[PDB]
RNA sequence: UGCUGAAAGCAUCUAAGCACGAAACUUGCCCCGAGAUGAGUUCUCCCUGACCCUUUAAGGGUCCUGAAGGAACGUUGAAGA
RNA sequence: CGAUGUCGGCUCAUCACAUCCUGGGGCUGAAGUAGGUCCCAAGGGUAUGGCUGUUCGCCAUUUAAAGUGGUACGCGAGCUG
RNA sequence: GUGAAGAGGGAAACAACCCAGACCGCCAGCUAAGGUCCCAAAGUCAUGGUUAAGUGGGAAACGAUGUGGGAAGGCCCAGAC
């Protein structure tokens, strides 16, 4: 509604493709493509990117809504691309990048390793941080949330993986 | 992988060097020839059949003498087929010995068991035995009640009760192979497999982990 | 959380979701006030 | 005079292709249902069996509207006692799509030994080809 | 439990899309299993004669042949009422 | 009512889940250990004895646990009495 | 009022409910209740709405930005939410 009404301006040098659904946008950062709603026709007009409901299908405007705030984000995944930052609280909670594989050591009898996908690409310029970078959204916001997801932040004291904005609200043990 | 053919020699023991007395069973596996290649463009699925030992020459029919023929191959004493595991290939004729086994470390052994013949529940399915004395009146061994009431009024299937104990296909899985002998022709594994004296036996590899 | 039958907003951060056909109430400030089921 | 009964040695029954993809479940078989009886034939009788064969294929790509891909269960029961299993729509497309269109026919087709007579003139593929070229299936829009 | 994300210019795990997630579920393991009348597949083996009759049919009969194989019988079995 | 044998024990089960254990999880007045409470879960498992005709119960000593019910208060053309 | 002492059609099956009261015959028509996608006779009829829960095709207090309609009302492009 007032998300979709509002134009999706397209930078100099980003390529635009629309097959039928189906959206390819290619800048400076990546190819990035989805394959929109149904109920979303979408309409170039030379100079930016606008968004509305297909005829006849009901919840058309809500579904245009997404697939505005879906290619803005595109827009800036292949722009300025997007950035997410962990840091890990604990004793001995150490982070290190092999290749594309996150070595993590969080105090398991086990060493921890995972694999970012293919269009993720991680930096630690400590032990206990992770700065993730990469173009699309949700897949950034998926990996973030895996490494926060071995270990989540505990309350008492904020052992774990937080992400670097949030906070994490601490109590006390039960008396003494 | 595959396996081969065998046949239950009987039980030994071997003393190892600090003195564990290994209960083994002896299979001497000969050679298993394969008799037939199966592949997915004629059958739907890639297996071999392989035949081993010798059978009489006036005691094998025209047509299984037929297939051997084709094969190339002396007739054995049963055909058996074994699946094949997708990068394995194996030619009609080729000759398979015990030697297949000397890198498997554990096996699986699959025989028919021995032959108890009609036996009751207390053998067949250890169910436990009613009062021997204290006025008990012709049950002692029997299987007690066999279900409910008016509901259901049926018996359920599959609710045990006394026949045929014994001979049919068991499969013990996981037996150390203790020894192979390609000189002799040997597979000593470490346990009972089933089967009396003489039964052919089937041995694989381990599909457990 | 509360699986009860009435679910109501209980702080003014807590939040009425309906996900898979089930109210659910979320709340920011206290995770005691999460609830399922109204 | 007597009405007419047709006599089952002398009925002339047709062969017929059906693509079944993207149909309605129920829809496409109640029509297959109704073309097996041989209720769209006026020398239809109802103690023989004048209906047509058909070929049904392209099974897996039936379709079916609401949440029924996921929540229309198919049960049945083994003769062993706790013997209760389910199986789901998508589950069924994927083991074997040829028992979905099988099962809906059959529920549609009169039961008694004639109806068995009928559904063995219900031929299924989940593919897009069928053996039967030798019988010249005519392609029935439906 | 989330990720992205609107309807609701925020928020939001859900409406479109996406990821995890248990001894339950389908497989994996063991056994039965084509009467699976929807009775399947593969390999091999055997049989390559004449002549009548009629209400001419996948009809009946006579002679000559009797295969592959099975069954019977016997000696029997760690198979078996 | 021209008969549907009725407690308890034994033998043999079988289903439900409103779950005792094992498995997953949320909140905690959850530091950890151990818990409390609630959601999911029916795969498999789920005592031996003294007393008593007893089911029950109390007691002794175990156990991961000694579940709650339906099945003619399952089961006497199966046993006891 | 029906059953008893009343068949027939319907309500799946169902004395007592709905329709209807069987003298006999007919391979004739029209109807009642109830129905018309297939089992199973007859509309997969026409027009305009509603629900997405398989609701329809059990079950309440109470809970809830589910969703269609109606009448008002507060603030609002001296810019409101």
């Amino acid at each position: 509604s007032r998300v979709a009404k509002a134009p999706v301006v397209v930078p100099a040098g980003v390529d635009v493709k629309i097959n039928g659904q189906v959206i390819t946008i290619k800048g400076k950062n990546g190819e990035l493509t989805r394959t929109l709603n149904d109920a979303v026709e979408v309409k170039h007009a030379d100079n930016t990117l606008t968004f509305g409901p297909r005829d006849g299908y009901a919840d058309g405007w809500a579904q245009a809504g997404t697939a505005r705030a879906l290619l803005n984000s595109m827009v800036i995944g292949v722009t300025e691309g997007f950035t997410k930052k962990l840091q890990l609280v604990g004793v001995g909670y150490r982070a290190a990048v092999k290749g594309n594989v996150i070595n993590l050591s969080l105090g398991f009898s086990h060493p921890v390793d995972h694999q970012l996908p293919a269009g993720i690409t991680a930096e630690c310029p400590t032990q206990t941080e992770i700065v993730l970078k990469g173009a699309d959204k949700q897949v950034i916001g998926q990996v973030a949330a895996d490494l926060r997801a071995y270990r989540r932040p505990e309350p008492y004291k904020g052992k774990g993986v937080r992400y670097a904005d949030e906070v994490v609200r601490t109590k006390e043990a039960k008396k003494k | 992988m595959i396996g081969l053919v065998g046949k239950k020699v009987g039980m030994t023991r071997i003393f190892t060097e600090d003195g564990v007395s290994i209960p083994v069973t002896v299979i001497e596996v000969e050679a298993n020839r394969v008799t037939q290649v199966k592949d997915l463009a004629n059958d739907g699925y890639r297996a071999i059949q392989v035949t081993t030992g010798a059978k009489k020459a006036n005691r094998v029919t025209k047509p299984e003498a037929g297939h051997f023929a084709k094969a190339g191959v002396e007739a054995g004493r049963g055909l058996w087929e074994f699946r094949l595991a997708e990068g394995e290939e194996f030619t009609v004729g080729q000759s398979i010995s015990v030697e297949l086994f000397a890198d498997v470390k554990k096996v699986d052994v699959t025989g028919t068991s021995k032959g108890k013949g009609f036996a009751g529940t207390v053998k067949r399915w250890n169910f436990r035995t009613q009062d021997a004395t204290h006025g008990n009146s012709l049950s002692h061994r029997v299987p007690g009640s066999i279900g409910q009431n008016q509901t259901p009024g049926k018996v359920f299937k599959g609710k045990k009760m006394a026949g045929q104990m014994g001979n049919e296909r068991v499969t013990v899985q996981s037996l150390d192979v203790v020894r192979v002998d390609a000189e002799r022709n040997l597979l000593l594994v470490k346990g009972a497999v089933p089967g009396a004296t003489g039964s052919d036996l089937i041995v694989k590899p381990a599909v457990k982990a | 959380m509360k699986v009860r039958a009435s679910v109501k907003k209980l702080c003014r951060n807590c939040k009425i979701v309906k996900r898979d056909g089930v109210i659910r109430v979320i709340c920011s400030a206290e995770p005691k006030h999460k609830q399922r089921q109204g | 005079m007597k009405t007419f009964t047709a006599k089952p040695e002398t009925v002339k029954r047709d062969w017929y292709v059906v693509d079944a993809t993207g149909k309605t479940l129920g829809r496409l078989a109640t029509e297959l249902a109704r073309r097996l009886r041989g209720k769209h034939k006026a020398e239809y009788t109802p103690h023989v069996d004048t209906g047509d064969y058909i070929i049904v294929l392209n099974a897996d790509k039936v379709a079916v509207t609401g949440n029924k891909r996921t929540d229309k269960v198919y049960y049945h029961h083994t003769g062993h006692i706790g013997g209760i299993k389910q199986a789901t729509f998508e589950e069924m497309i994927a083991r074997r799509p040829e028992r979905v269109i099988e099962i809906a026919v059959k529920g549609m087709l009169p039961k008694g030994p004639l109806g068995r007579a009928m559904f063995r003139k219900l031929k299924v593929y989940a593919g897009n080809e069928h053996n039967h070229a030798a019988q010249q299936p005519q392609v029935l829009d439906i």
